[PDB]
């Protein structure tokens, strides 16, 4: 998963 | 470019939100050079970000009048125009820009791009054709073709689209094919879409099966999907059957292909089709047309999956579906498939430990006859390796497998409907047994982390469901308190659980408390898309309990999300247009329309409107400046009644009740209709309130709105008379029943009639009108007194060591506050119109004495209500609620939370009423 | 089970997956961009009863000149009640195959340091840890910014 951006 | 270097400081200032320093630096920069329009537009953008738009709008108009050409200014103006959603201006800007330079292909592309942002389809088609004329590139030509397709789709006249636009697009694509210029893969998709939309399925299938079909390689099995669609449209059953069989042979765990194969083979059997004498009996391969062949194929798949070490759930469910379809068709002489009960037993034996067993079995559970369901459950209980049950202890599992199997068995037992047969005592015994099982099973998950759920939370869920059912059956709040204690204790051990938080929120809102609800929802960590789905729970309860701050915060969040959607969806569909995913454009348009027609959006918008109007009506402004800055008119309306859409998810809660007691489409339809009625009532009330200051021809509009409101109220009463019961986990009833029972509608209608009468008197200016006004005043006072009397009582009551709640009193108080605020507005208008009459007369109508008496009575009633609220608070704080120990402590904490929520709501209500009381001094004419 | 391409309408029915704290919920622009740019990298599984077990969402980028052309995994989630069934392995294999068909070089993904089970299951799948990045996860709600593990795996082109 990635960061919310 | 030195100008970019000069703008870099204010560039990062705007990036970091340093608006004031950005404005100062821009002013310093423009002090030296007056031709730096980018500095001016950046200053305007910074001002707009600070809430200064009118000056920013004037600056934008000034800089646009200059008709600039540099790209940076155009980008800045585009951002500024998109800030307050004004994309039409950039269209004219780029039109002027391309007028200056007609040979610039980038300017033409940007003009078409802005058009596509707006949606003027003829203009984009013309722009794309001109662009292709300037530069011969296929993508612009296909952009024009897609513009034509979208224009055809938008038009409602099916004949016009099928006659004007679609034939022209087909001719264009055919000419392109003749010229032999199809290179990429998007052209094939566009051609297939055009052919399908025109109804020429055969030609589309031929072109897909042809050479051009080889270019479809980006996706996986796309050609197979298109062939399936074409065969289904053309009813070429043997080909679809063969293709489905081949795909199933490839991978044997696809449900859709199983369904397609079953449907195709049954249609083949029905039509009595026969294979040709010679050659392959298909365009794909082998074709099955006999039930014996179907069952042989199913058995072959079963025995092939058996050999593989990896286990799949496909073939067994396929066999069950085949059994069901054979039973439905009428082949009672079944071809030795087997007893469905035995197959279910074997399937449960094979997949007992998997958590998904119950969901799979629920679909087919209808096949089991109801006579031997208990015997089937008893048979299921004979495989689970449980410990020996002694006298003082129950049988218990030994590891995870046995616990999961027992949980699945209990779930299946509840599903079949056994639990809805015994009486209260047996249900309580079952609850105790489930609680003991949960307590025993909690030991296994000692080393589990905070981010993983425990192994036995479903026991607590089932116990809570049983307790709720008991309470609904008999109505004893001790069960509610026990369920709340159990839920809190369960949530203590597993903070990461989600169903527990939702159940707690629903129960707390039902009980009338609201303070823990906001904390629980914040812990749930909702986000953008989840707002429109599960924010109705917060929005339907925040206003009704007096917690104004939480309602304002939730409304602000929802409005921000919706506005961001409206701003950015067009930009991202624009980007999708740019990339070349043509087939995704109509779906994007439909998605944007669905998001723009959400019921929750209109509900929260109207609620925020009303709350903002009520909170600072006359305590801050004069109700005229707020309306003027609020942009409301009696004739304007923006609620799409014809295209209202529902998006709330009613299946978030886990359920195990039988089919009959579960939710149904009828319940959804009734809930949607009731919500529509309530929204209509609220919108009509807001519109009627909005037009009041303008009275200082519109009277006809107000009368029409009043008649519409009366008809809507009559329809709402008729619907309420139906007495429709809802499931506990289904939709929640609206506030219409409490509104009708309180009686505030009569008071509001009487106030409106009084407004009409006083306006008529003012226009005419009689004694009969004055007598009517006096009678209306007396009736209004009597109705207000009756409404206040209906609210008397006690919120929290202690009785035999038990607590009793009455949220109806809180709802009645809310309705009373709203009604008295409306009455105060009406009386303010009446005094405003009446004062000049007395002032002129001073240079004897009994209306003045009646008005003064009415004002004094209103003030006395307000004082009495405030005193009663203070007395209720004083009684509440002095309550002595203190009258395994952990359960008792949890119950004490729950009761304390409820008491604190009630106290907070009462304090906010008292503050608002005290603020509103002072305004009555201006009415002393 | 049934695997099909993700669609916009599915955004209103996948709420039973993101409630897990370990899974995020990106904004509309993120989903729209990922769907428009790389539709083929968006796979969703549908149950016979109409529910969604999970979905896998990814992208491909890099430079072929420096052999940086590689596939990247963005999101991968499975419903809590549909685990222990190998669905994640199937989705990962599908993504690996579709990236191999595009002539990539390797596959990589980020993972939370504390998420021990995911790291173990990835290591079992032949994936070898590449490096560690400090404070990648911009934690909110006052939680410390957890670091991330740069996880990697080779391909067949090399």
């Amino acid at each position: 998963m990635d960061v919310f951006m | 470019d030195p100008n970019d270097r000069r703008l870099r400081p204010i560039y990062d200032y705007l990036d970091n939100g340093n608006n004031k320093m950005a404005i100062q630096q821009a002013d310093k920069l423009l002090k030296k050079h007056k031709d730096l329009h980018c500095a001016k537009v950046l200053k305007a953008i910074g001002l707009q970000r600070t809430g200064k738009q009118e000056e920013a709008f004037t600056l934008a108009q000034e800089v646009a009048a200059l008709e600039p050409t540099d790209d940076n200014s155009l980008q800045a103006l585009t951002i500024l125009y998109r800030e307050m959603h004004r994309p039409e201006l950039v269209t004219k800007l780029y039109e002027a820009a391309v007028k200056k330079v007609p040979n610039s292909e980038e300017y033409h592309s940007h003009l078409f791009m802005a058009y596509a942002r707006v949606g003027e389809y003829k203009k984009m088609q013309q722009a794309g054709m001109a662009l292709y004329k300037i530069v011969p590139k296929n993508p612009y030509y296909f952009w024009s073709v897609m513009s034509l397709i979208m224009q055809s789709i938008s038009a409602q006249d099916e004949n016009l689209s099928k006659t004007m636009f679609l034939p022209l697009a087909e001719r264009m694509v055919e000419k392109m094919v003749k010229e032999d210029k199809i290179e990429a893969e998007a052209e094939v998709e566009l051609y297939y879409m055009i052919l399908e939309r025109l109804g020429k399925y055969q030609e589309a299938l031929d072109v897909i099966r042809g050479k051009l079909g080889e270019k479809l390689t980006s996706e996986i099995q796309s050609r197979e999907n298109k062939c399936m669609a074409m065969y289904k449209k053309l009813s070429r059953w043997p080909e679809c059957n063969a293709l489905s069989r081949r795909l199933l042979l490839k991978n044997s765990d696809d449900w859709q292909f199983y369904l397609t194969y079953f449907d195709s083979v049954f249609r083949l059997i029905e039509e009595a089709w026969s294979p040709p004498a010679e050659g392959e009996h298909s365009l794909e391969g082998e074709v099955h047309y006999s039930a014996e062949k179907a069952v042989k194929f199913i058995e072959d798949r079963i025995t092939e999956e058996s050999k593989s070490s990896r286990h799949l759930r496909g073939p067994h469910l396929a066999k069950l579906e085949l059994i069901r379809r054979l039973r439905s068709q009428g082949c009672n002489d079944e071809y030795k498939l087997g007893d469905p009960e035995e197959l279910m037993f074997q399937y449960f034996k094979k997949f007992g430990d998997k958590p998904c067993c119950f969901t799979d079995l629920k679909v087919f559970v209808d096949l089991l006859p109801a006579t031997q369901c208990t015997k089937f459950i008893n048979q299921l209980l004979g495989v689970v390796p449980l410990s020996t049950p002694t006298e003082d202890k129950l049988a218990l599992p030994a590891d995870i497998r046995a616990l999961q199997q027992h949980l699945c068995v209990v779930q299946l037992t509840r599903l079949l409907g056994l639990y809805h047969t015994m009486d209260k005592n047996q249900k309580l015994s079952v609850v105790r047994e489930l609680m003991l099982r949960y307590q025993h099973g909690l030991e296994f998950g000692k080393t589990c982390l905070k981010t993983e759920l425990q192994f036995s939370d479903y026991y607590c869920l089932l116990a809570v469901h049983a307790l709720i059912d008991v309470w609904r059956e008999t109505g004893d709040e001790t069960t509610v308190w026990q369920a709340l204690t159990l839920l809190e204790e369960g949530l203590t051990h597993s903070p990461s659980n989600a169903q527990f938080k939702l159940l707690l929120v629903r129960i707390y809102c039902m009980l009338g408390a609201f303070e823990p609800v906001v904390d629980l929802y914040s812990s749930l960590d909702a986000k953008h898309i989840q707002h429109d789905t599960i924010g109705y729970l917060l929005t339907r309860y925040a206003e009704s309990l007096g917690q104004y701050a939480a309602a304002s915060q939730s409304c602000n969040f929802a409005l921000r999300f919706f506005h961001s959607n409206q701003k950015d969806t067009s930009e991202y569909i624009i980007q999708a247009y740019k990339y070349g995913a043509f087939e995704k454009i109509p779906e994007f348009i439909a998605f944007r329309n669905r998001l723009n027609n959400s019921l929750h959006f209109a509900q929260v918008r109207t609620e925020r409107m009303l709350l903002d109007l009520l909170l600072e009506a006359n305590i801050s402004t004069s109700l005229a400046e707020s309306i003027k800055s609020m942009n409301l008119r009696p004739e304007e309306d923006d609620i799409p009644w014809e295209d209202l859409r529902d998006n709330r998810d009613l299946n978030v809660f886990f359920s195990w009740d039988p089919k009959d007691r579960d939710v149904s489409e009828e319940h959804k339809k009734l809930s949607l209709e009731e919500e529509t009625l309530w929204l209509r009532i609220r919108s009509l009330t807001l519109r009627l309130i909005s037009g009041l200051p303008s009275l200082n021809s519109r009277i006809d509009i107000l009368r029409l709105l009043l008649q519409q409101l009366e008809a809507t109220l009559e329809t709402g009463k008729r619907f309420i008379e139906k007495d429709i019961q809802y499931p506990f986990l289904g939709p929640v009833p609206t506030r219409m029943g409490g509104f009708f029972n309180s009686g505030c509608s009569q008071c509001q209608i009487s106030s409106f009639y009084l407004v009409n009468d006083i306006y008529e008197l003012d226009t005419s200016g009689t004694m009969e009108i004055q007598e009517r006004i006096e009678n209306s005043f007396k009736s209004l006072l009597d109705q207000l007194k009756d409404v206040f009397s209906k609210c008397k009582g006690d919120l929290l009551e202690v009785k035999d060591g038990n607590l009793k709640t009455h949220p109806t009193l809180l709802e009645n108080l809310v309705f009373f506050v709203e009604t008295i605020s409306v009455i105060l507005w009406v009386s303010s208008y009446c005094e405003s119109v009446l004062r000049p009459y007395k002032l002129n007369l001073q240079k004897m109508p009994p209306v003045f004495t009646s008005f003064q008496d009415y004002v004094t009575g209103l003030q006395t009633l307000i004082s009495n209500v405030v005193d009663h609220i203070k007395g209720l608070e004083t009684h509440l704080i002095a309550l002595k609620l203190e009258e395994s120990p952990e359960e008792r402590k949890f119950s004490k904490t729950v009761q304390g939370k409820v008491q604190s929520s009630y106290l907070h709501s009462l304090l906010e209500m008292g503050e608002l009423l005290k603020k509103r009381l002072e305004t009555t001094k201006k009415l002393k004419i | 089970t049934t695997l099909r391409a993700f669609t916009c309408d599915d955004l209103f029915r996948f709420n039973n997956i993101n409630l897990d704290p370990l899974t995020e919920t990106y904004g509309i622009p993120f989903y729209l961009q990922y769907l428009a740019h790389w539709p083929e990298y968006f796979i969703v599984a549908e149950a016979p009863g109409g529910e969604l077990m999970g979905y896998i969402m990814g992208k491909a980028e890099g430079s072929v000149a420096r052999e940086e052309w590689h596939g990247h995994v963005t999101a991968l989630s499975v419903a809590p009640e549909f685990r222990r069934l190998g669905l994640a392995a199937k989705l990962m294999e599908l993504l690996e195959e579709i990236s191999e068909r595009k002539g990539g070089f390797f596959v990589d993904l980020f993972v939370r340091v504390s998420n021990q089970v995911a790291v173990n299951m990835y290591k079992q799948l032949g994936y070898s840890v590449y490096r560690t990045v400090i404070e990648y996860y911009s934690a909110s709600n006052g939680e410390p910014d957890e670091d991330a593990y740069d996880m990697r795996k080779a391909l067949s082109r090399d």
